Formats: C-alpha cells, structure tokens, sequence
C-alpha cells in the first residue's frame, strides 16, 4: 500500500543497503592491528618500517591489506576506550630490550622493563582482549647485546642465574613476557626479535595474522 | 526378538536423529537473528542439517515394508516419489557433507586467496547446485521404482531395472562411486590435508595454545571421517557383495537391514559431532539451557 | 607554582558554589512531583495511546 | 512376521533371480 | 553548480529515430532519479519517462511506451532518451529533470534547459487558463484532480511549477504545502482531497507565467492545463 | 606554607557547602512520592529493529520530528533512518571509524560525530549535490570525543577525554567558550530546555553544571562511587539524573544542589552506559552492559519494566520529543523502536 515515492524511497533503502553490505564484506579482509608499548620502545620505528589522537596506518603485504592503530597520543583513560579495539586481528606490544637497567623519567625508580611487564600483562589478561593473539616485538637487539657486556640483567631480575651472553639473556626476557599470559588456552603469543635494521618485521606479521586468520576460520567452520 | 530388536534401533536412530538434527538448526537460527545467514560455515552446516532431517523424517515410509509382514501400503505413486525421496537425500547430505570439508579446506590452506569466493552469495549458490546434481545422480532410482509382486498376495516397492541380468552392475556401481567411493577420498584428503597445514610457520608449537589447538583439530577430522566410513561402508560392502550373491540367507538379511540401520545413523549422528566436537557451538548452546 | 596558583583557582570556585541559594528538598521534590502529574496524560509511555493514533503499528 | 528373504537393491527390494 | 544540458534535438522525419543526451554535472548524479518532461508549442507539460537511482525502476507513458527507451551512464553523468517511430505528436521540447526520493525531499526540484525535437490516469484540471494580474495583489491558482491526492502515509503528492517565458519550469511547491528551496515564502500552497490553491502574495514581475500542477500520487505523472499569468 | 593554608580553605568551604545542603535536606523524595500511587509494569514491545549496521553501535539520537535518527557504529558509517518505515534515508561515510558520539541538530539540516580522532565532523545534510559532505572539522579537543550536542545551526558544546568541554562556533570552527574543572574524562553532556545551562559527567564521578553564556562551572554534583557515564536532564530543566560504572543511577536537583534520589537493585551490578527520561519524566529510562534495559519510575526509584531484547551491551538509548517511542541502540549491531500498548 506505499505510495510512488514511497516505493522509491524504499528502493533508495535497498540501494544503501547494498553498498553497506559492500563495505562490510570489504571490511572483513582487512587486518586490524593494535599497535601498543611503552615509550621509547621502538614503537615508532615499527610504523617507520610499515608505510589527531588515533593514527591509522595502512599497508598491503601479499595480497593481504593490514590497518595498524596507534593509540600512543592518547593521554586519557585506557579503560573508556580500549573496548572500541576488541575485535582485531591482532596486537602488537612493542618492547625495549635495552630498557632494562633503565628507570622511567618521571618515577625516577620503576625500571622501564617492569613498566613494560605491567602494561603487557594488563593488556594480555585484559577481558576485552580474551582470545586475541599478540604480536610480541622486542625491539633494540643490537644496543641489548652492547649494553649486556657491561651491565648484568640481574640489575632488572634477580632472580635471573644464567650466563651474561645475549644468547641467554634475551631467552630470559622472552619468556618473563609470554609467562605473565593468565589464559594460555584461548590465545597465542607470536615473539619476534626485531632491531633498528631489521627488514623481517613485516613478514613475520604475515607470518603470525595468517596463523591468527587459520584460527579464525578453525572456529567458525566447527572444527575447532 | 527379531520383530521387536529391528523396529527398536530404527526408532531410536529416528528419534534421536531427529532431535541433534532440529538443535543445530534451531542453534544456527537464533545465531542468524531470523534473517539470511551471513556467514559461510552456518550456511553449510544449516544445510545439512535440513537434508539430514529429511533423510530421517522420510525414513518410516521406506522401512514400513522391512519389519512388518514385508507389503508396501503406499501404492505404486507414493512407492516411486518416497524411494525417490529417500535416495535424494542420501545423495544431498553427501555432497553437502563433501562441500563442507573441501569449504573447511579452503579455509586453512588457502586463508588469503580464499576470501574472494567464500561469499554467502556463493556459498548459497553452491548448495543449490548440490541438490541440482542430487536430482540428477537420483534418475535411475526413480525411473525404476516400480512395485514388485512378491510370492503370495503381497507387494513391496522396489527398483525393476530392464536388464537385471545385466544392468544390475552399473546400478550398484555408479551409487557407490557418487555416494561412498568419491566423497569419503574427497573428504579424508581434505582433512589430512588440513592437518598438515592448520597451523602457520611461526606458530609456537611448543606453546600449549598451539597443541590444544592441533588436538583439538586431529579428533574432529578424525570424527568426521570415521561416522561417514562405518556408517556407509557395510551399506556399500553388501552392496557389492549381494552382486554375487542369488538366494540370501537369514544372516545375509539380518546384515543388510542393520546396515540400512547404519546408514541413516549418519544423519543421526553429523549434528552430534558438530554439538560436542564444537567447543564454540557446545559452550553457545549450553547457556542457553 | 603549579601547584599555588591552582589551589587559589580551586577555592574561588567553591566560594561562587558555597554561595548560592538552596531550597529545601521537599520544595524540590514537590516541583518534581507537581511536573510529572500535569503531563502524565500526554506521556505515551506512562499512558499508552490506542493502536490507532501509534506511529509505529 | 513374513518370509523375509527377498532380494534387496538398496533401501528398497528386488526381484531375486 | 548544477546543471544539465539536453542535446539531440532537431528535424527529422516522421517514422525516422532519434536520440537525446542530457549531461549532468554539479550534482550526484547517480543518487538521482531521472525524468523526460517535453512540452508540445504552445501546449503544456507532458511527462514521458522514468529511470530511478540505480537503473532499478523505470517508468514509461502509454502514449511512447514501446517506441522510447530511458537510460543512463551513471560514470558519465549522462541521461539517454532513444526514441523510433517519431511521429508529429513527438515535436515537442523535452526537459531533463532530477529527482532524488527520501523522507523529507523534494522531488523534480531541478530542471534542464531542454532541447527541441521537430517532426515533419489521474486528470488534473486548471480550468482558468489566463489570469489578468497586478503587481501587488494577490493571486489564488487552484488545481483539480479526479482522485484524491491524499495518501494514507499523510502526504498530498500535489507539485506546482512556474514556468517563466523563455525558461524551464521551476519548483515552486512540493507534496502541495513545502515551500522549495531558494523559492521566495510569498508563494504558498493549499488545499485539501481533490482541489487545490496556490496563493501568490504581493505580486511581482517575476512571478508572470504559466503555472502547472503535477501529480505523484501514481505513475503516469500527469499535469494541468496551466494558468498563465498576464499583465 | 600559603599552599597548606590553601588546601585548608578549601575543606574548610567543602564542609560548609555539605552543612549548607544538609540544612536544607528537611524530607527526602522518596517520603514526598510515597503517598503517589506506582506506575505498575510498564511493558514496551520492539516496534521496529534497524537492521544494517556491521559493528558495535556507540551513540544514537532522535531528530526533533520525533520519526528521524542517526545512529553511530564503529564500522565508518552514520546512518540516518526513517524510524516509521525502517527506510534508510542517509548512510555517511566516515573519515575515521572510532567514532563515540553522534548528535542530531534540531533543525535537522546537521548531523555531528566524533570518537577516538579528537575532532567533531559537522556533516550538511541539505545540499543542492543531493549527497551528505562535512561542513566543518571541529579541532582543538587533546582528547577522544564523547559527547556532542548542537544549540542551533551554528553553536555545539562537545565533551571530551581532556577532562573539558567546548562551546564552538560552527561557521569559524573555533571554541569560543571551554569549560575547565573537571578531573576527570567527560563522558557525556545534557543540554537544559532552554539550551542555557548544560550538565556533564565525568571520570571524577562528578556532575557539573555550566553557564554556556557565561562559561563557569556553577554546580557540582557528588555522590557516585565510579565513573560516571550517562546524564540527561529532567524536562522540566530542574534536575537531572547520571548513569554511573557503580551499577546506580541517581537524581539531583539543581536548586535542592543535591541528590534526591538512587535508582539501583542487588541484581544489578554492571555499569550503565545510557540514561534519558519520558516526556513527564515519570519513567527514567537506563541502558546497562547486562544487555537490558530498565524502566525506573523515577518518583518512587522502582524498576517499573525491562527493555530485553538486545544479546550484546545496550550503548545509548533516546526518547522522542512527543514521547511515543524510545529507541535503543546496543553493540549488537541492531537498533530497536519500542512503545507500550493500551
């Protein structure tokens, strides 16, 4: 019982329609990443590498479109806006491993490391970011390796009791990061060690999105 | 004991069947929101629950005349439409079953190229196709389902093919190809092959995500592939066998009734493997209740 | 003086608040009472309207 | 309760020969 | 600034083919429904055919229906109009017209200059055809129609146009109450079922012309004779 | 010295305002609406389901004709829709996706947005191109966007993460007023009737009251124990009620300067994201994250319906000026019409 232009309105509606399933179909081959880390953690050379208050960076890798998220400039309150991120693909937490006989600039006496351990932990365990892959990058392999000779990593752990090589140091590191993950079952931990030259840090991300993509379509087809 | 054992397990696979089958379409349903799913797995899975369904539902009407006094009460039209039915079913949730795992294969091998055409568009597209070419791999079982006067005053619906001396084998043979031989190597390659490539290079295996994820994967791929092979193998092992055979024995029919018993418990038993092997869908269903 | 200059801006302001004009509560709540009696017939919600004059049938 | 050994041809019989 | 432009007009003989362009530029075109509006010399306006946004829907009248076809090229902001079988009733000048439908629109607001074409159902009636007219007094145009314009959604689908000597028709009044836009408040539109009013405060020289009433209740489209105003 | 004298002074004048609103708190509201006979069950039914959205959907709000919305969803679209017939009217593309807040101009001629890019996009919705384009960038907020509200063609007061809120003049793009004092992030914002006053709520679970004319803070409102995130005002421009992260919702009077009265149950424990009143301010209307929401009857502070329809958080919800519906938007990706039946 519509009108002529009612009906016309109605194929208006269908048309919009049309184009925001379009959009969504679009939207759902794209990888979203959320970049996070402390400061001076090599965060920014990431993007560097991968060419207001939110900065959206966007590349194409093998046929693969990705949308990194840089929240950095965001100064207010984590937990009113961390929840707009759940649902990407993945996030990759950046870390200094040569801040680690350092000490924040404004503490004066929290160790730069710890500050990193806190934040990865209250992001990994956050409940927005249940089953979310995280893309561990442990940036500054070069200067860790320089700085391991003079200063012992027992200055940031104590506990540590193993030899003063990189070798075993890094290791260290790594696993100090993946063992604070409190749900070990319903997400995965992808470690890379990058540097200041590194050109592998875009292809392991492909590496680490497609095995997050596999995943996906395990769940979805039932047969996860 | 005979005329009580034989009505019993059809009836509980009937019944059985009948309730899993309704769960996943009720479950995938509700996920839909009452519209059009958007999703290519539930429109796989939705699918084959509904040919599942009426594979079980029309099942009665073809066994009525196996554990009575052996008469087919539907007359000569109902005798054609219902065995044509029951054989369309059979095929349909086959190649359902086949699109699903080689679905699931392009899904883990091919995660990238793959999402180009695993549109709901297609998917729904596909689907359709699959009970175009169920129809056509039916026209055999149709032309010939003719009723067949028995020894006495009873009838039975059956096929009557128009050589049985000779064109007993190409019947045999061309159903067993399309409906066990075919499928189950499309579908135990598809899975062998998942589990080769379910998990990227990078991954770490070492982690406990990564193992829980492969065991996980290795048993429903296994499920799959053992209900479609026990359940449709004996049909098909006594399919072939009976060529051979002139005058069956009591054994040889007792074998045969239970391994039409078995083939209907593949209905049954599809949506049961997607309820419990499915952590998603079983811990979903479960707040439900 | 970061800290002296915004402890001055700080007290200024609760002397503009420390000097207004209150009523008492039950004066407040009277009004509000008093607001929701004169258009409680004309609240669709509260009192729903007949199917015919419903927008949204 | 019948002579149940007729010929079979899938879920349906068949004349024996 | 929006702006379509009609092109292919011209003599051709009857039984003969032709073929009109309307370019587009200035608007979103492809959010627009498309009209073909020609008008006989001396004569008013006739509506001929309808594409919507999309190319989903179109509309034909019965009197070149089977003979025109209405198309579009949406990349190239272009409006075809094939026509066969010309016939002396086709020599008319046929408008392009715009119309984009959506709750609250005004529907035909834009109107093309036209191009001129020479061969060798509800009524709607405006039975005062000239109107003697002053600067500064008000004028009444009403506007019949055999059905009841209302519709059971609450709008009276009545349209007025002003056509100016020499100029294409102009949106005055849409759904029989809205004022278009950049059209002055002096000119107000009334009525009620089957008749209408299209009141004109405070005369002015500009408002001289022939003043049509559309229908949109249903398709065909149809018009009114046209009141003209006179000095 | 002088800074320990100052912080002195300034509990010493926070004492006197609290004995200056306990001297005038001679009854409560709920002893004044006691006698007054209780709403009943208020059972509303989902007229209509606004289907189209891809993602969680953030903000919502009615046009003034009471039959035109514009919700905003996380997947870049704003969507304008025809409420009585489910028609699409608009689809606006947004530059960035993040957006928190949307907001209706009561002229209806714009629509504003704004989330995680610290801007408010001014978007003309009557244009002789026929499509929707952004008229104007609202930049100077350090922070996320989360509430926005136009005064007219050419005046919004937008709320931000910065712990401020801005007055901006549309046609130069520039704040002319900002308000400063909050503590924390400002989640929301209500305009008075009369557009001369507005409340926010903020991170600090405070409520303040603003002049927008003469841009000071003239209240302020206590008594939430976290975040507040939802404020909306009483029709009558007297009271206002906030939505708060500590699972109540509570009522203040503006010249009482207090609370009056606390709208929350034992079952309830999650946050509440939305808050607005019927056109009497008789029903007080809450979105909550236990995907419901609930009808408060806000004389008596009794829960009066639940609005179950949603199977993810309830976001935002908007009554119309007349009163005939109430629309709620949730993170489901659906919107939802509801009114009750005779």
């Amino acid at each position: 019982t519509l009108s002529a232009e009612d009906k016309a309105a109605v194929e208006r509606s269908k048309m919009i329609d049309r184009n925001l399933r379009e959009d969504g179909e679009k939207a759902a081959r794209e990888v979203k990443l959320l970049l996070l880390g402390a400061g001076e953690s090599g965060k920014n050379t990431i993007v560097k590498q991968m060419k207001t208050g939110i900065v959206e960076t966007h590349f194409t890798f093998k046929d693969l479109h990705f949308k990194m998220f840089d929240v950095g400039a965001q100064r207010s309150e984590r937990k009113k806006w961390i929840h707009c991120f759940e649902g990407v693909t993945a996030i990759i937490f950046c870390v200094a491993l040569s801040d680690y006989d350092l000490v924040l600039a404004e503490d004066e006496e929290m160790n730069r490391m710890h500050a990193s351990m806190k934040l990865f932990d209250s992001i990994c365990n956050n409940k927005w970011f249940t089953d979310t892959s995280i893309i561990l990058f442990l940036n500054k392999k070069d200067l860790f390796e320089e700085k391991i000779k003079k200063s012992p990593l027992t200055i940031c752990y104590p506990e540590y009791a193993g030899s003063n090589t990189y070798e075993e140091a890094a290791a260290y590191i790594q696993c100090q990061f993946e063992d604070l993950n409190k749900r070990k079952d319903t997400k995965e931990i992808y470690t890379h060690f990058t540097c200041s030259t590194d050109t592998k840090n875009v292809q392991f991300v492909f590496d680490a999105v497609t095995d997050v993509i596999i995943k996906n379509n395990l769940k979805d087809c039932g047969l996860f | 004991y005979i005329n009580i054992i034989m009505p019993s397990v059809f009836g509980t696979i009937c019944l059985l069947g009948i309730i899993g089958n309704s769960t996943v379409i009720f479950a995938v349903v509700k996920k839909s929101k009452l519209h059009w799913c958007n999703n290519v797995p539930d429109i796989f899975i939705i699918n084959l629950s509904v040919v599942d369904l009426l594979f079980l539902l029309g099942m009665p009407f073809m066994i009525h005349q196996l554990m009575g006094n052996g008469v087919w009460h539907f007359g000569e039209t109902m005798c054609t439409l219902i065995t044509a039915m029951d054989a369309n079913s059979q095929f349909t949730s086959t190649y359902i079953l086949t699109a699903m795992a080689i679905d699931r294969y392009l899904a883990t091998v091919h995660p990238i190229s793959s999402t180009k055409f695993r549109k709901p568009s297609v998917a729904t597209l596909v689907i359709c196709l699959l009970w175009a070419l169920s129809f056509i791999s039916i026209t055999p079982v149709w032309l010939y389902a003719r009723l067949i006067p028995f020894p006495g005053g009873a009838v039975g619906c059956g096929i009557r093919l128009p050589n049985p001396d000779t064109d007993l084998y190409w019947f045999t043979l061309y159903q067993f190809f399309l409906a066990f031989a075919l499928p189950f190597v499309v579908i135990t390659a598809a899975y062998v092959r998942i589990l080769q490539r379910m998990t990227s290079s990078v991954a770490p295996a070492s982690q406990r995500s990564i193992r829980l994820r492969t065991k996980r994967v290795t048993r429903t791929a296994i499920a799959i592939c053992l209900v479609f092979f026990v359940c449709w193998a004996p049909y098909y092992v006594l399919q072939l066998t009976q060529l051979s055979i002139s005058r069956p024995t009591l054994t040889f029919v007792y074998l045969y009734n239970a391994a039409i018993s078995l083939g209907y418990a593949n209905s049954c038993l599809n949506p049961f493997v997607y309820i419990v092997l499915c952590e998603t869908f079983r811990k979903r269903l479960v707040l439900s209740v | 003086t970061a800290s002296i200059a915004q402890a001055r801006k700080l007290v200024e302001q609760l002397k503009m608040e420390a000097n207004i004009d209150r009523i008492k509560v039950s004066k407040a709540a009277a009004d509000l009472m008093a607001y929701c009696e004169a258009h409680a017939k004309e609240d669709p919600l509260l009192t729903p309207v007949p199917a015919s004059e419903n927008p949204f049938r | 309760d019948f002579d149940m050994l007729r010929c079979m041809l899938g879920r349906v019989y068949r004349p024996c020969w | 600034d929006v702006q379509l432009v009609e092109s292919g007009g011209g003599l051709v003989q009857p039984g003969g083919s032709r073929k009109l362009s309307c370019s587009a530029s200035g608007f979103a075109f492809s959010s627009f429904g498309m009209h073909w509006v020609r008008q006989a010399p001396e004569k008013g306006l006739e509506w001929v055919a309808y594409i919507s946004s999309g190319s989903g829907t179109i509309y034909y009248a019965d009197t070149v229906k089977g003979r025109f076809t209405i198309s579009r090229d949406d990349p190239k902001n272009t409006l075809f109009l094939q026509m066969t079988s010309l016939r002396s009733e086709d020599t008319a000048m046929y408008y392009c017209v715009r119309s984009i439908y959506y709750y609250g629109s005004s529907p035909f607001d834009f109107w093309g200059q036209g191009t001129t074409l020479t061969v060798s159902d509800i009524v709607m009636t405006q039975a005062t055809s000239s109107v003697p007219v002053t600067p500064g007094e008000s004028v009444s145009i009403s506007c019949r129609s055999s059905k009841s314009l209302l519709h059971s959604n609450g709008n009276t689908y009545l349209y007025w146009f002003l056509q100016r000597p020499g100029q294409s028709p102009q949106l005055l009044i849409y759904r029989m109450s809205n004022l278009a836009s950049g059209v002055p408040d002096r000119f107000s539109g009334s009525g009620s079922g089957t008749a209408f009013t299209l009141t004109i405060s405070r005369l002015e020289a500009e408002d001289v012309g022939v003043y049509y009433c559309m229908q949109h209740l249903e398709y065909p489209l149809t018009f009114g004779a046209g009141t003209k105003l006179e000095l | 010295s002088e800074l320990d004298q100052l912080r002195q002074e300034a509990e010493q004048l926070k004492n006197q305002i609290r004995d200056a609103r306990k001297a005038c708190a001679d009854a409560t509201l709920s002893q004044i609406t006691n006698n007054i006979d209780p709403v009943g069950r208020i059972q509303m039914r989902t007229r209509r389901t606004l289907r189209g959205h891809l993602a969680k959907i953030y903000a919502m709000h009615w046009g003034t004709d009471s039959r035109l919305l514009v919700s905003a969803s996380q997947d870049g679209k704003l969507i304008i829709w025809d409420s009585y017939t489910t028609n699409k009217v608009h689809a606006i593309p947004l530059r960035s996706s993040w957006v928190m807040t949307c907001a209706y101009a009561p002229s209806g001629n714009y629509v504003a947005c704004g989330g995680l890019d610290n801007i408010c996009s001014i978007y003309n919705l009557k244009t002789r191109e026929g499509n929707v384009r952004v008229s104007r960038e609202l930049a100077g907020h350090t922070g996320y966007l989360s509430c926005c509200r136009f005064l007219d063609d050419n005046q919004i007061v937008t709320s931000s993460g910065d712990t401020t809120c801005a007055l901006w003049d549309i046609e130069t793009g520039q704040q002319t007023t900002t308000f400063t004092g909050h503590t924390g992030d400002v989640m929301s914002l209500s305009l008075a009737p009369d557009t001369r006053l507005f409340v926010s709520g903020a991170c600090d679970a405070s409520a303040k009251l603003w002049d927008v004319r003469e841009g000071m803070c003239r209240q302020t409102f206590t008594g939430h124990e976290s975040d507040i995130n939802a404020i909306c005002f009483f029709p009558n421009g007297n009271a206002f009620a906030t939505g708060s992260d500590d699972a109540t919702c509570r009522l203040f009077d503006l010249r009482a300067d207090q609370e009056l009265m606390t709208y929350s149950h034992d079952n309830i424990i999650c946050g509440i994201t939305s808050v607005s009143f019927s056109k009497s301010g008789r029903l007080l209307l809450a979105g909550y994250d236990d995907f419901n929401c609930n009808v408060w009857d806000a004389l008596k502070a009794d829960r009066a319906g639940v609005l179950a329809g949603h199977d993810n958080r309830v976001s935002c919800l908007g009554v119309t000026d007349d009163g005939m519906a109430v629309a709620t938007g949730s993170w489901d990706s659906f919107l939802k019409i509801w009114n009750g039946s005779s």
